[PDB]
């Protein structure tokens, strides 16, 4: 550009002197990747020059932005805490000043600095909001190629796979992602490669796995990768690699390019003969065994991008830069870490987009605990409600931080438990929503009838005797019925706390103890009342959400009769993510094996050989698969996990390994062990929901007072059992017969002078009176005998 | 014109089916009743699409914008459900508004909507946050329906007090109150500019310095009379008799050449207004006719019906 | 590029004293921390030599003989 | 040539549009979309005529015979079905591709149908019977589009494997694998045989003893770029660049003097391949442009989108 010319010496001492700052700011006294050494200026100058190389005329601003934005390429991104950032970005843009002080700031300085060669054919500066609109189209596109797997595009997303989009356009250009399990880096990989038209190749790694597989996968890649030409995005994780072998052979692939000694006798003559064939087909005319092997390497180092993606381990990244220094050396460090809390906000708002959050009476409290950065200090319900779940997933890393520091294991938190927990929200709010909506349009049509019942009698007074006799016993709960519709009011004004308390609680406390899980639901109500958020207190979570007719089906079901194990069978019930058992004890089981009995539930094991077959059986026949020792667990399994599934024009595709199987949509798949104390691998840590069958107090003294009773006094043990569940048939017949009442009154569309009607009410009635005169007795003369013997041995 | 055979009688109501009305861009029908739901149907093919079970009581009224993106509906209950016609799920519902919401209206504008009750008033909403903000009152007794004119600076409400207002947006004022019909007025509906001009030879009206024939309005009433108003005089420009009941609902042909009326004598009526030759009854329904719609474009005409029946009949 | 190097002082030193110990046949390490331009110097005082091809090896700290 | 001012703005699709096409003969235009109807529209009148369902998922192609009177489509439920245009109806079915078929053609002789499927393969169908009698095979990926040449001795097919594969009917042999492409295939079109010479003009090719040019052919990928080829000799004749998105479409003006393309840039491009002389824009769409089509003899362009409208434009 013959007009920058004399800011050729500015702009270098500019380089220089902010290269001179990251040499004595980040040292790597602090994490083992702190190293800054020329070779970073070098890519500093390259990238520069590759943003000027097809643009024709730029002025000094454009410059200065370039400038800025290689060097949060190169400085801002291997960084691992945002004070870094924030340092990094000020002392930027004050080097920037100081080097050009005439100079437009906002033009040069704007705060996102984004730059595509999506939207346009010139690598170019590009807008926020364009952006995100273009990823979203392409993103809807890239849903029905692959992964239909829906994503948020939040700010952090369009700044990494724009990070991601630079890497893949290098020759040979290797990406070192680090950030915690299930933040997206490996999906976020496959969209920004399938946008580059790189042939994504990941190995299948399984039980057997050992060094021969891992040659031959490297086999296959570098045979695909130099002869028969095409671009490939190999990806590998840190939990891929098993041997050290592993781990040297992707050093020297990473560094020399090509790994030497990898096709030998056979295979080396045979890759010969296929490098041959494809230097004809490029034009190329070479025989010699040396001048295709270079031409071999040549093509690898150029159509081949390796990206390893690895957690964020402390003393794991020295150990691993020491065991492979190829990927500190030859591969470039995104740091994704874990999403901040602007990143967890935005997903907030975007998936609760439909929730019908809106409450125009909302009083902004005169104080509110502010979690988010950015929150509008006159928030809407909305940006009240979106704050609080931020605050739920944050209170789950310091219950975890408590639980290690006085304590044993800890799971990870990741962001694939926040969407559990906002589709857990969303999903929940539907059903409670429609089925309270549905309960009152019932309530008011049967009301509305009953008003034109007591017109017609009041008609016919100015055949009677049971007409008043029906009035005075229906009003008898016409009075809760009005009840219940004037309260109607109050239950949707407080349908939002409860849903998010129960959402938060069925999709994060699976693994706690009784202690934990009571201790994070007091906390996140205090904080809900903090905020003025309604929500029905008084009302125990496990009423809540089960009602008592799939309770009394679970009880029957060899399920104990207890809050935790009732809260356990929940979770099991309303699950996204396949559960995990963990129980000492062996009652889930057999309680899974019951419940699921009906649907030809199959018992398998990972040990089994058997176990892929059974497998694909379900996969192809929709019947329930219970999966045992799952600390020896099989990786095949990691794509019908997170429901890699790929729709044919109706029917739901998956592959296992390396063979594609359809997907029948009644598959259901259960995992579980009986040891509370072991380690599970990293990569099954996220993919699969927790639910921990612990042992408590009151469930322990429950189980010592019934066997006490069963052994010391057998008749009166006869009697509370029998009374029990005479009780559980009472209450099931109650809800039949008030329901089968609502039920008909809906369905008539005349009046009373129906002759079904009047015989229906009075049979109704009669029978509910005469159940009472059971109930009562029953609780009165006979429970209050079985309570004393009770008391006595507890 | 619609004539003699019905097209479609897609019949999947519960209840007796109130409003039925057009997708302004799709080729969909849309149909309110009184079992508090909302069904979708294909006019095209006559086809069942979808059902929304989301209001508590019988629903009155439904109403498109100009995009076709957001339904308006509202219910007995007090409620004015906003429908995402994207999600097909509820983004907002608006509470208060005391009593039956008889009838609710999107304007041109996109951005407010109007909502007539019980409560002898008429409150505007806002589709961003749904809080009331303007609320107008002087009717004696029930309000009917409303629907404003096609740029949104004025809206019309007919009433059970056997008066119709036009009222003005912007400043809260009764521009018209014309009280002329023997009975209650159940429906009212604005003109097009398409047919301002045939107005004009219609009934004589006289043009004044701007030019303009002047805003027109109609009103249909138990009376079995259908008057057409000019809003700019408040005088009665003409009177259309030979409904057999009370009128349900009056609307102008595409056109501008034709009127059509559904009433409670069981038939549709298409009348003509600038001439007098056109006098066309065809048997409806067995029942009451509670509604009726004219496709913009499609030559297809809509009648929702008591006895549960939608009705579609093709124009020749 | 990568085949690119400002002649500097230390360049120019380093070099010679490399082409010196190279000619001999001596067997030779570069100490220094990573990014200085160890290999950059080892192939510039290489390419002088015309008879003198060189083969990467990449060690890591589980690698055998 | 199109220009800025678009004659129609056709909007009744439900879902984003996938092809847009012309009858040969009769003054109407089809467009397919993704929500499985092919509706019929004129753009003379810019009125719509009818629409034609009957899949169940996606149509992804149409295609006209020589006559107009059959109209084969490809959906996304693996399923090719044929239309008795006269009659509206769909004659004849025909399943046994093992994914989603994205193309459809009709050979010129009017007695086959050619099919590319996502199942990294292309099926040859008999129009009399329906029955699978050739299976092309030899594509690694997801085949996009075949399209065969004006006297169906050839076809030509892109796919996700970078690469654009000439064949030969008569005996299935692969006669050219051209590769340049740095991304996926997006779109093909064969060159008329009036543009020839007017070809041997522009890239300066040289003839051989037979005097036939050698048939040229179009791919426009991903990558932005528009390659042309000669498949005589396999080698790329020359490349058009600067389109700011993924090319969708792309076809020769009947009078082989300018290229039209439409791609994701919401943009179609009328370049010049001759002299270079014209690079005109158009801002079509507020989306992506999906297809396009310009009128064998009509003044005319029609462009898909994915914002669920069809833009006419016309040529001055
Ligand atoms: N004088 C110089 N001229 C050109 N590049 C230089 C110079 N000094 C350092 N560099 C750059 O510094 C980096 C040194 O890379 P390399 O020689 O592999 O370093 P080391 O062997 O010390 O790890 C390269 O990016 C190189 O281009
Ligand atoms: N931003 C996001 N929005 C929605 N879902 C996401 C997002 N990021 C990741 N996911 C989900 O996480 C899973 C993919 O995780 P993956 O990228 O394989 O993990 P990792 O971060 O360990 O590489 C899928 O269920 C995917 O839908």
């Amino acid at each position: 550009i013959p007009s920058l010319r004399t800011y050729a010496e500015p702009l270098t001492a500019a380089m220089v002197e902010f290269y001179t700052m990251s040499q004595e700011r980040f040292t790597q006294d602090t994490q083992p990747h702190y190293i800054y050494s020329p070779r970073e200026m070098t890519r500093w100058v390259r990238g520069i020059f590759e943003a000027l190389r097809p643009l024709e005329t730029l002025p000094v601003e454009g410059l200065i932005r370039i400038w800025a934005h290689e060097a949060l390429r190169l400085f801002q991104d291997r960084l691992v805490e945002d004070e870094e950032r924030r340092w990094t970005d000020e002392n930027i843009d004050t080097v920037a000043l100081k080097h050009f002080p005439n100079i437009d700031r906002e033009k040069a300085m704007s705060r996102p600095i984004l730059y595509s060669n999506w939207l346009s054919k010139d690598y170019i500066p590009v807008d926020q909001e364009e952006l995100r609109d273009y990823v979203k189209a392409r993103l809807k596109v890239f849903y029905e190629e692959e992964l239909d797997v829906p994503l948020v595009l939040f700010n952090e997303v369009l700044d990494h796979v724009l990070r991601i989009d630079r890497i893949f356009r290098q020759p040979q250009g290797h990406l070192l992602l680090i950030g915690v399990s299930g933040a997206g880096k490996t999906t976020l990989s496959r969209f920004v490669a399938w946008m580059n038209g790189l042939s994504v190749y990941q190995i299948k790694v399984h039980r057997k796995y050992t060094g021969e597989d891992f040659d031959e996968d490297l086999r296959t890649v570098l045979r695909r990768s130099g002869c028969k030409n095409e671009k490939i995005a190999f990806i590998m994780d840190e939990s891929n690699v098993l041997d050290s072998g592993f781990l040297e052979r992707m050093n020297t692939l990473l560094a020399n390019g090509e790994v030497p000694g990898l096709f030998e006798g056979d295979e080396y003559a045979t890759l010969m003969t296929q490098c041959k064939e494809g230097a004809q087909k490029e034009g190329l005319m070479l025989d010699s065994h040396e001048e295709l092997y270079k031409w071999f390497t040549s093509q690898v180092i150029r159509n081949l991008h390796v990206v390893f993606t690895m957690n964020p381990s402390s003393e794991g990244l020295k150990d691993r830069a020491a065991t492979s220094p190829a990927l500190f050396n030859r591969c470039v460090l995104n740091w994704f870490g874990d999403w901040s809390t602007e990143a967890l906000y935005q997903v907030g708002k975007e998936f609760t987009s439909k929730m019908d959050l809106e409450k125009p009476n909302y009083i902004v409290p005169d104080y509110m605990p502010v979690v988010y950065d950015k929150l509008p200090q006159p928030p809407s319900h909305r940006e009240a409600i979106v704050n609080s779940c931020v605050f739920v997933h944050q209170t789950l890393h310091q219950a975890n931080a408590r639980l290690a520091k006085r304590g044993g294991r800890t799971m990870a938190i990741t962001p694939r438990h926040y969407l559990d927990f906002i589709n857990h929200y969303a999903n929940l709010f539907h059903e409670k929503r429609s089925e309270l909506e549905e309960q009152q349009m019932h309530l008011n049509v049967g009301l509305r009838k009953i008003k034109e019942t007591v017109d017609q009698v009041e008609e016919l007074r100015r055949k009677v005797n049971r007409s008043t006799a029906l009035l005075k016993s229906l009003s008898a709960e016409r009075e809760r019925w009005e009840k219940t519709s004037e309260t109607f009011k109050n239950q949707m004004s407080t349908i939002a706390g409860d849903c998010l308390l129960s959402a938060a609680f069925i999709a994060y406390a699976g693994y706690f103890d009784q202690q934990m899980r009571q201790n994070l639901f007091t906390t996140w109500s205090h904080h809900l009342q903090q905020a003025n958020i309604q929500f029905r207190t008084d009302i125990a979570r496990t009423e809540y959400l089960s009602n008592a007719d799939e309770r009394l089906r679970w009880q029957a079901s060899s399920l104990p009769a207890d809050d935790l194990c009732t809260e356990n069978a929940i979770m099991l019930k309303r699950f996204n993510r396949y559960p995990l058992i963990i129980d000492p004890s062996g009652q889930a089981t057999e309680f899974i094996m019951n419940e699921y009995k009906d649907r030809k539930i199959t018992r398998t094991s990972f040990l089994d050989d058997a176990f892929r077959k059974n497998l694909e059986s379900a996969l192809r026949f929709g019947n329930p698969l219970l999966v045992q020792d799952v600390e020896s667990y099989d990786p095949v399994l990691n794509p019908v996990l997170n429901r890699e599934v790929r729709r044919t024009g109706g029917r739901v595709l998956i592959t296992l390994g390396d063979q594609d199987i359809d997907l029948s949509p009644s598959f259901v798949i259960f995992l579980s062990t009986r040891d509370p104390t072991v380690e599970f691998p990293p990569d099954l840590c996220s993919r699969v929901t927790f639910v921990n069958f612990t042992v408590t107090r009151s469930s322990l003294q429950s189980q010592c007072l019934n066997e006490v009773l069963k052994a010391e006094r057998p008749d009166v043990d006869e009697k509370r059992s029998d009374l029990l569940k005479l009780q559980g048939e009472f209450q099931l017949r109650l809800r039949q017969l008030e329901k089968s009442l609502l039920q008909a009154l809906n369905e008539v569309k005349g009046r009373i002078l129906d002759d079904d009607t009047i015989i229906t009410t009075l049979e109704n009635l009669k029978r509910e009176a005469a159940e009472v005169t059971r109930k009562v007795e029953e609780t009165d003369i006979v429970m209050q005998e079985v309570e004393t013997v009770s008391q006595q041995y507890l | 014109i619609p004539r003699p055979p019905e097209k479609y009688a897609l019949s999947g109501h519960r209840s007796p089916v109130t409003r039925v009305i057009f997708h302004p861009v799709f080729s969909v029908m849309v149909s309110a009743s009184e079992d508090a739901t909302i069904k979708v149907w294909d006019y095209e093919t006559g086809d069942f699409e979808r059902t929304l079970k989301g209001h508590t009581d019988s629903v009155q009224d439904i109403s498109f914008d100009h995009s076709g993106k957001l339904l308006a509906s509202c219910s007995a209950d007090m409620t004015i459900k906003l429908w995402d016609f994207q999600g097909f799920e509820c983004i907002r519902t608006m509470h208060g508004h005391d009593h039956n919401v008889s009838s609710v209206a999107i304007m041109p504008n996109g951005d407010h909507i109007v909502s007539a009750s019980r409560d002898k008033t008429i409150k505007m909403w806002e589709v961003q946050t749904g809080y009331c903000v303007k609320t107008f009152t002087g009717h004696r007794e029930w309000v009917r329906m409303v629907r404003p004119n096609q740029d949104g600076t004025l809206i019309a409400s007919c009433s059970n007090d056997q008066t119709v207002r036009v009222w003005v947006v912007a400043t809260k004022e009764c521009k018209a109150e014309l009280r002329e019909h023997e009975h209650v007025v159940e429906c009212i509906s604005w003109a097009p500019e398409s047919s301002y001009s045939s107005i004009s030879e219609a009934t004589g009206s006289e043009t004044k310095k701007s030019g303009k024939p002047g805003p027109f309005l109609l009103s249909g009433s138990r009376d079995k009379t259908i008057k057409m108003w000019d809003v700019s005089t408040g005088m009665c420009l003409m009177t259309l008799v030979g409904h057999d009941n009370w009128v349900r609902g009056v609307l102008f042909h595409s056109g501008g050449k034709f009127i059509l009326s559904c009433a409670d004598d069981k038939t549709l009526r298409v009348w003509d207004y600038k001439n007098k030759r056109c006098m066309k009854t065809l048997n409806a329904h067995e029942h009451f006719v509670t509604s009726l719609d004219f496709h913009k474009t499609a030559p297809y005409v809509v009648t929702g019906s008591v006895d549960q029946t939608v009705k579609v009949w093709e124009c020749r | 590029a990568p085949d690119v190097v400002v002649p500097t002082l230390d360049t120019v030193r380093h070099e010679a004293l490399l082409y010196t110990w190279l000619a001999e046949h001596k067997p030779l390490v570069l100490c220094g921390p990573p990014g200085s331009g160890k290999t950059m110097t080892l192939f510039s005082a290489l390419r002088a030599l015309p008879d003198m091809e060189v083969v990467g090896l990449n060690f890591s700290s589980a690698t055998t003989p």
